[PDB]
RNA sequence: GUGGGAGAGGGUGGUGGAAUUCCCGGAGUAGCGGUGAAAUGCGCAGAUACCGGGAGGAACGCCGAUGGCGAAGGCAGCCACCUGGUCCACCCGUGACGCUGAGGCGCGAAAGCGUGGGGAGCAAACCGGAUUAGAUACCCGGGUAGUCCACGCCCUAAACGAUGCGCGCUAGGUCUCUGGGUCUCCUGGGGGCCGAAGCUAACGCGUUAAGCGCGCCGCCUGGGGAGUACGGCCGCAAGGC
């Protein structure tokens, strides 16, 4: 399970600690508004530590979605 | 009497009963619908069938103030979730979208006992 | 916090001659720096534990350091004392 | 003195006039504060992920700046005393941390 | 000492969104809820389901791990300030300044105590409904202390790795967190698993010893009587030693 692609591998060269940038850190977020495990991400330890407070922030100013929901169930 | 024919229905399944309630597309409700509005009484309101009667009421009731097409939005997880969801599709009304809007927390409340080994 | 240059004022301060970082009076002079800054930190935050733990080492430390001084050269001992201010 | 990030959401509704008082403000308070700014970007009106005082979206300033460390917090608050200030986040300043570099 | 590193380590202030309850309005009607099945309960003074607006308390989903930090208790949304410990590199300074540690002093989950505040959800006690031969419980509906904040007490625990602290010595393999380097690899600091020698009553332990050694502290001496009696110390009490 969530072993599809490779969330890391396609994507380009990006500064983890930026929470203003969205379309990069939109694809790290499942359908509902979640971060991905590192299953997914591909990141590594550091790295998704570091992802996580700055899609945290990115929450709070209100640039990313907490929440979301989940649709053609 | 209202003549809407483009609306929304929410569908609520708990372990214990199914109920869903059509609305217009602004939210307010036009007609709703129950294990209890059927027959049913006790457990047997939980049952996947008293949801199909449930749903197809709320679909009758709805084509009835001209009902045509609905988005279908489904809250909590229970038996008669997916029939529901089947019959509204079956029902002639026209579904246009689901969507899982089931509520979560993130750690808010202390659940009751029954409950707990969560938060 | 503590900034470079109070340290190195301090350690230049001390020093038993030029480039000494590590005789026992820079160390308990620094070490009086240290406890007094966080002396002052812990008179508000009077529920900060963890740091007092920090502060009875500190304590700890220089006192096992002054007595290493006293009993080697306690002239120099009573000169550190004198300039630090330190008993009470 | 520290370096810092800004960020200030405001209102979109705004005209001219009252966002540019908006800035003065700002501004005014920054130096008040004793904050030398640095680097500035305005976004301006971007859609949010979720409604902000009703608004589906926001007015977005961004200010690096040098502040004495002690006023830092106090700053912030002044920033929040207006209504037009839907959001202030003020952030210790950090090196870019990349990825398949 | 200098230059760097990682971290739910601690304290103060600020702030975010989800959910629950309650209040107000709209729309809407005969039930909702709950269980093994039910009933009590709530609902025509309009509930449940749905939309909008508001109030409040409490806890922080995903990330999240087999992970990290702390001396222990323990620590998890985000932001800033104050602050403890620790690791690496350089090989610069001091020159045995070390270890352990009876008493002492401090910290110490939960429950509990005192004064005041707060109180959404949960909930000892209690009140009801069921179940049973009986049900003083288990299941359901209510519900006070409490749970939350400040200040001051209380000192306990399966406070557990049921393994005192420090140093030296004795094959490796593999996974992992975090440094540095001549970066496939080498060299540090942690966390796991399998295992040389060896040890162990066995189970198992095995460079994170329960192996080989040295230093210092605490403790044990068949079961029940009994953590009781007596005395003392501490505590407002409960009670603790
Ligand atoms: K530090
Ligand atoms: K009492
Ligand atoms: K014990
Ligand atoms: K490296
Ligand atoms: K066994
Ligand atoms: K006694
Ligand atoms: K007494
Ligand atoms: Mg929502
Ligand atoms: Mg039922
Ligand atoms: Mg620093
Ligand atoms: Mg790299
Ligand atoms: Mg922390
Ligand atoms: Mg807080
Ligand atoms: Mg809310
Ligand atoms: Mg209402
Ligand atoms: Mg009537
Ligand atoms: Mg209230
Ligand atoms: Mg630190
Ligand atoms: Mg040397
Ligand atoms: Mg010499
Ligand atoms: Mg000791
Ligand atoms: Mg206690
Ligand atoms: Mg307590
Ligand atoms: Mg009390
Ligand atoms: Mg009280
Ligand atoms: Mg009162
Ligand atoms: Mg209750
Ligand atoms: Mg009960
Ligand atoms: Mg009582
Ligand atoms: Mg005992
Ligand atoms: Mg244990
Ligand atoms: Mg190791
Ligand atoms: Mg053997
Ligand atoms: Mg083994
Ligand atoms: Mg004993
Ligand atoms: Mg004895
Ligand atoms: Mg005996
Ligand atoms: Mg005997
Ligand atoms: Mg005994
Ligand atoms: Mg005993
Ligand atoms: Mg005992």
């Amino acid at each position: 399970p969530s072993r599809k692609a490779k969330v890391k591998a396609t994507l380009g060269e990006f500064d983890l600690r930026d929470y203003r940038n969205v379309e990069v850190l939109k694809r790290f977020l499942s359908e509902t508004g979640k971060i991905l495990p590192r299953r997914r991400t591909g990141l590594s330890a550091k790295e998704q530590r570091i992802l996580a407070k700055t899609i945290k922030r990115a929450r709070i100013l209100g640039l990313l979605p907490f929440t979301e929901k989940l649709v053609r169930k | 009497k209202r003549q809407v024919a483009s609306g929304r229905a929410y569908i609520h399944a708990s372990y214990n009963n199914t109920i869903v309630t059509i609305t217009d597309p602004d939210g307010n409700p036009i007609t709703w619908s129950s294990g209890g509005v059927i027959g049913y009484k006790g457990s047997r309101k939980g049952t996947p069938y008293a949801a199909q009667l449930a749903a197809l009421d709320a679909a009758k009731k709805a084509m009835a103030y001209g009902m045509q097409s609905v988005d279908v939005i489904v809250r909590g997880t229970g038996a008669g979730r997916e029939q529901a969801i089947r019959a509204l599709q079956a029902s002639g009304l026209q579904v246009k979208s689901i969507v899982d809007d089931t509520p979560v927390p993130h750690n808010g409340c202390r659940p009751k006992k029954k409950f707990r080994k969560a938060s | 916090p503590i900034t470079k240059e109070e340290k190195q004022k301090v350690i230049q301060e001390f020093a038993r001659f030029p480039g000494d970082t590590g005789s026992t009076e820079v160390q308990v002079a620094l070490l009086t720096l240290r406890i007094n800054r966080l002396s002052e930190h812990l008179k508000v935050h009077k529920k900060d534990h963890h740091s007092h733990r920090g502060l009875l080492m500190m304590v700890g430390q220089r006192r096992r350091l002054l007595r290493y001084l006293q009993r080697e050269d306690p002239e120099r001992y009573r000169a550190l004392i004198e300039k630090l201010g330190i008993r009470g | 003195m520290r370096r810092y990030e800004v960020n200030i959401v405001l209102n979109p509704n705004l005209d001219q006039s009252q966002l540019a008082l908006e800035k003065e403000i700002i501004q005014r308070a920054l130096e008040n504060y004793g904050a030398r700014v640095e680097k500035v970007e305005e976004l301006g009106l971007r859609r949010l992920a979720y409604p902000i005082a009703k608004d589906p979206q926001g007015y977005f300033l961004w200010y690096q700046v040098e502040m004495p460390e002690d006023r830092v917090n106090d700053l912030a608050r002044e920033l929040r005393i207006r209504d037009n200030v839907r959001r202030v986040m003020v952030v210790k300043s950090q090196e870019p941390f990349l990825a398949n570099a």
